[PDB]
RNA sequence: UCUGAUGGAGGAUCGAGUUGAUACUGACGUGCAAAUCGUUCAUUUCAAUCACGUUUAGGGGCGAAAGACUAAUCGAAAAG
RNA sequence: GAGAACUUUGAAGACUGAAGUGGAGAAGGGUUUCUUGUCAACUGUGAUUGAACAAGAGUUAGCCGCUCCUAAGGGAUAGCU
RNA sequence: AGAUGGUAACAUAUAUAUAAAUGAACUCCUUUACAUAGGCUUUACACUCGGGGUGCGUUUUCUUUGCACUUUACCUUUAUAACAAACCUUGGAAUCAAUUUACUUGGAGAAGAGGUUCGUUGAACUCAAUUCAAAAAUUUGUUUUGUAGCAAUAGUAAUUCGUAAUUAUCCGAAGUGGUAAGGACUAUCCUUGAAAAAAGGAGGGAACGGCUUUGUGCUUUGCUACUCUUAAUACUUGUAUGAGCGUACCAACAACCGCAUCAGGUCUCCAAGGUUAACAGCCUCUGGUUAAAUAGAAAAAAGUAGGUAAGGGAAGUCGGCAAAAUAGAUCCGUAACUUCGGGAAAAGGAUUGGCUCUGAGGACAUUAAUGUUAACUCAGAACUGAAACGGACAAGGGGA
């Protein structure tokens, strides 16, 4: 259902497909979004986020 | 892109009939430094002005036949 | 492959075109059908 | 060199105080890895709304944000408050959203 | 210090092939890899480039010689008879 | 002659990868597979390995030679 | 969604571990690509999924390649059989 | 009717644009254009350390902290700078010297001094412009600007504002040597490791101004400002820029070949961090995945893939088949035999963690002496622990 949106969000955020996060609620709006433009706009409004990369510290 | 330093060659190139546009770029440095870029058929010629007064005078003396493009 | 000759590409296009079903308005009165994975063109 | 941290909005909302903040800085900034050897090189002054930190040695402005986060974490305000820079030498407390 | 008692340059062959074969190949490799006297410049700097070609490092001039030495006794003798006349 | 360094030779050594296939005569043997899987083993500067192109065609070819290979077909291929 | 162990989303526990089920190509394939539907059969269990089925769409070069050159070599001409 | 500088190596056309430095036939060369091995070196990319800024995270306790971003393409003979080389001028070498990791070089001209060029690279170096003093009818020293132009207008990471716009950052120093390329070398061959299209250089010196005029292209009379090269324009020329073909996707993990959505086969490039000799093994970051012709429960026999077993230790068996036994590194020690090269890791001993220290191994400046600063690499000593330390991974069984 949201595979297209995941692919487009990864493309427009220049991150991995496994690093994008969709709001678990309000998935109807995300499913409505079907273009780079819509994905960009509602990423800006915050429905898709880019999860932070896993921490790999060099302290040790 | 070519940089030209002396002012006479810049004026001559601007007056030359092949030039179409002059690009005006202005930006703060530390005083606002600017650069004037004549667009010819072959190359884009840039002149860098630290002198605010000089870069006020030069494009004014520039003939208004050729168009202006202010980037900032 | 991505690299193709003109005649080979035209043949591929014709083979794709010949892979469509019979129109319904005609059925109102096909066996030579292939799948890309089952029967190879060989041409 | 001089740095400013402002908490005008939170202390106006009466969630923070300046005296506790200043004491926390006074007994928390370590120079030469020692907690209370600030002496004459580094001093901090209190204002009714701001906190001034005057420095005379190499010093990272990120220290103020780190210590402020420490304070507002130990006093359970971390999830309401943020530290955001304004100028070259100024931090300020802001709310979420 | 002295590294090999008698095998010399043939120590590269280890224990392989016969001792007689290694000694025979040593005798001729010694002169194949030697520098010879370049009679055009007088500097002992002509080394073998290919099987029968010998080039002087200084002159950059190359001569046709033996397979393993700059000259061979048969050719030297023939030149001697020719130059006698 | 002897000693210490330097130097970096070799169809030199160990060893992943590659290229193979020693043993378990292991598994499987109505297999994942008309030859595979696991462990073990051989091989890595050279007579080395790979790709594409090209040549050699059946009483012929090709063979570091096993009557081996020549499209799951070889003490004479396959098709009619 | 009629129906959810194997469709989608979030959370968690893990794996592949730059000699990768990561990115680019060649051979080979030929539309499997994309979107929207959609489940008779197939997807050796289910299946609402899919490389299945259906309707549309998609491949833009003076500079990337072919095209040119010659190689191992092939075909042909002149002859001669 | 064909330019000029430098003793020379050679250099010079900077017009918007370094376009023009005459040159025929006939020639002679160069580039294209080439193996392998070894180290040394330079650069870019990669990785990493510390500082500054911004954002995020941890915060019972500790933490000036952990993480992320902090970017800069082609092109401008890119200009310059620097460097390996080769060459030129001067110089004139044994007390031989210069010099490489290595050897290489010199009266056929070394060192020293001063230059030229190519090749690396591609803003290095005050590079360019600019401010201030000293040289003369235009040189040398001192400051500001600019990521050298491209260029910030783009990108990135942030803070806000109706929901498209504003604002701030994008700069101070280094270390490791992984990959790639280049350079200058050395070595190997009974192995010497393509060609052509295309392009360039040279030798040579065939032809020669313009306006007008006699005679038959040549002698001629009277005058001189004239020939090429780039760009634009106008008109003629058939319509006076840029043909045609490929470009989706897979490349196996279900898109290929194995009758299939088959544990098989199938060519190439990129290659992070930790441990380490290591692109090994094991774990991890980016990217990808959590899927495999099924699931749930139970869990006996038997099978299959492994573990562990007292005492004995090959009595088993055709046969030590299978398994086990150390196996890294450092130090010590190493026989018979031998083709003198080996055998050899022969055999066989010791040590190995953590922590706190000690010692050794470099580079940079001042008027023999005093400061600043960087790698991990060895050696030694205390202390410490259930005597254990190549703690997992990885990894010879030897001998007659």
């Amino acid at each position: 259902s949201l595979t297209l949106q995941k692919r487009l969000a990864a493309s427009v955020l220049k991150c991995g497909k496994n690093k994008i996060w969709m709001d678990p609620n309000e998935i109807s709006e995300i499913s409505l979004a079907n273009s780079r433009f819509s994905i960009r706009k509602l990423y800006k409004e915050g429905l898709i986020l880019k999860k932070p990369q896993k921490v790999h510290s060099r302290a040790r | 892109p070519k940089q030209i330093t002396d002012i006479r060659k810049f004026l001559k190139i601007s007056r030359k009939p092949d030039t179409t546009a002059v690009i005006i770029m202005k930006k703060k440095s530390k005083t606002v430094i600017t650069k004037l870029k004549l667009r010819t058929k072959k190359y884009l010629y840039t002149m860098v002005f630290a002198d605010r007064k000089k870069a006020e005078r030069i494009e004014n003396s520039l003939l208004p036949s050729l168009k202006r493009i202010y980037y900032p | 492959g991505s690299i193709k000759r003109f005649r080979l590409k035209q043949r591929l296009g014709k083979c794709r075109r010949q892979n469509r079903p019979v129109p319904h308005w005609y059925r109102l009165k096909n066996t030579k059908r292939r799948h890309w994975r089952r029967t190879k063109l060989g041409l | 060199i001089k740095y400013v941290l402002d908490c005008t909005k939170p202390v106006k909302d009466t969630i923070l105080d300046i005296s506790g903040l200043e004491q926390f800085f006074k007994d928390k900034i370590k120079v030469d890895k020692k907690t209370n050897n600030l002496k004459n090189k580094v001093v901090v002054t209190s204002d009714e709304y701001k906190i001034y930190i005057t420095v005379h040695i190499p010093f990272s402005k990120r220290y103020i944000k780190y210590l402020a986060k420490k304070y507002i974490k130990m006093h359970q305000i971390r999830d309401f408050l943020r530290v955001i820079a304004k100028g070259k030498l100024a931090y300020e407390f802001k709310y979420f959203q | 210090s002295r590294r090999t008692k008698k095998v010399g340059l043939t120590g590269k062959y280890g224990t392989r092939y016969g001792s007689s074969l290694r000694k025979q190949i040593k005798k001729i490799e010694l002169m194949q890899h030697a520098k010879y006297l370049c009679t055009f410049c007088g500097k002992t700097a002509t080394k073998r480039t290919c099987v029968g070609i010998w080039k002087c490092k200084k002159c950059k001039r190359k001569v046709c010689g033996g397979a393993w030495s700059l000259t061979t006794p048969a050719a030297v003798a023939a030149k001697s008879t020719i130059i006698r006349l």
